[PDB]
């Protein structure tokens, strides 16, 4: 159970990258104001669901954060083991929000940069690779990880413990890890956006 | 305020960057057990 300390690092992670999924969020808006209107090219819709999704991910931080205090009531009583693989759930779903987020900060990017720069420049030829490589990895993770959780819970009737946990703990790692890159991504390009007009 | 955003990106990048060094070196802690 060295998994409950990890599992508050990696809820602390996907907190972390929260705020600064939200801060990508205000320099789209920004430049956004500068080069449309709003009401047009899917943009009214982008901005509810950016909302959809925000509440949805304070919801599960919310119910991840308050499964974590319990997990730390329980370390010697035993009849643990339950609210370690809820909280993988929890965790996992998190991911899982968090790359909805992604995915439209990436296509408002795509967006902008298709209006006022040459998609051809060597510098974004690698991006839109990247974004597609690290796309398709977070997807596979999370295809794996949502595979392993099955596992894990069908397992709970008498297992006795299980690598199946340490390998998921694994797996929710290397997905925050690849949402990272997709982060450091989207940061990127609204940079070289922002220098473009601003 | 955009060289304030690019201040509190680069700095929760330091923090998350921090808590993956401590996932990672418990990850390989847990790989040790089993």
């Amino acid at each position: 159970s060295g998994i409950v300390q990890q599992q508050n690092n990696l809820l602390r992670a996907i907190e972390a990258q929260q705020h600064l999924l939200q801060l990508t969020v205000w320099g789209i808006k920004q430049l956004q104001a500068r080069i449309l209107s709003g009401g047009s090219g899917g943009w009214m819709e982008w901005d509810r669901e950016i909302n959809n999704y925000t509440s949805l991910i304070h919801s599960l931080i919310e119910e991840s954060q308050n499964q974590q205090e319990k997990n730390e009531q329980e370390l010697l009583g035993g009849s643990g083991g339950s609210g370690i693989v809820q909280q993988q759930n929890n965790l996992l779903r998190a991911i899982e929000a968090q790359q909805h987020l992604l995915q439209l900060t990436v296509w408002g990017i795509k967006q902008l940069q298709a209006r006022i720069l040459s998609g051809g420049s060597g510098g974004w030829m690698e991006w839109d690779r990247e974004i597609n490589n690290y796309t398709s990895l977070i997807h596979s993770l999370i295809e794996e990880s949502q595979n392993q959780q099955e596992k894990n819970e069908q397992e709970l009737l008498g297992g006795s413990g299980g690598s199946g946990i340490v390998q998921q703990q694994n797996n929710l790692l290397r997905a925050i890890e690849a949402q990272q890159h997709l982060l450091q991504l989207t940061v990127w390009g609204i940079k070289q956006l922002q220098a473009r007009i601003l | 305020t955009w060289e304030x955003w690019d201040x509190a990106i680069a700095e929760y990048a330091x923090r998350i960057e921090x808590l993956i060094x401590a996932a990672q070196e418990q990850q390989e802690k847990n790989e040790x057990a089993l």
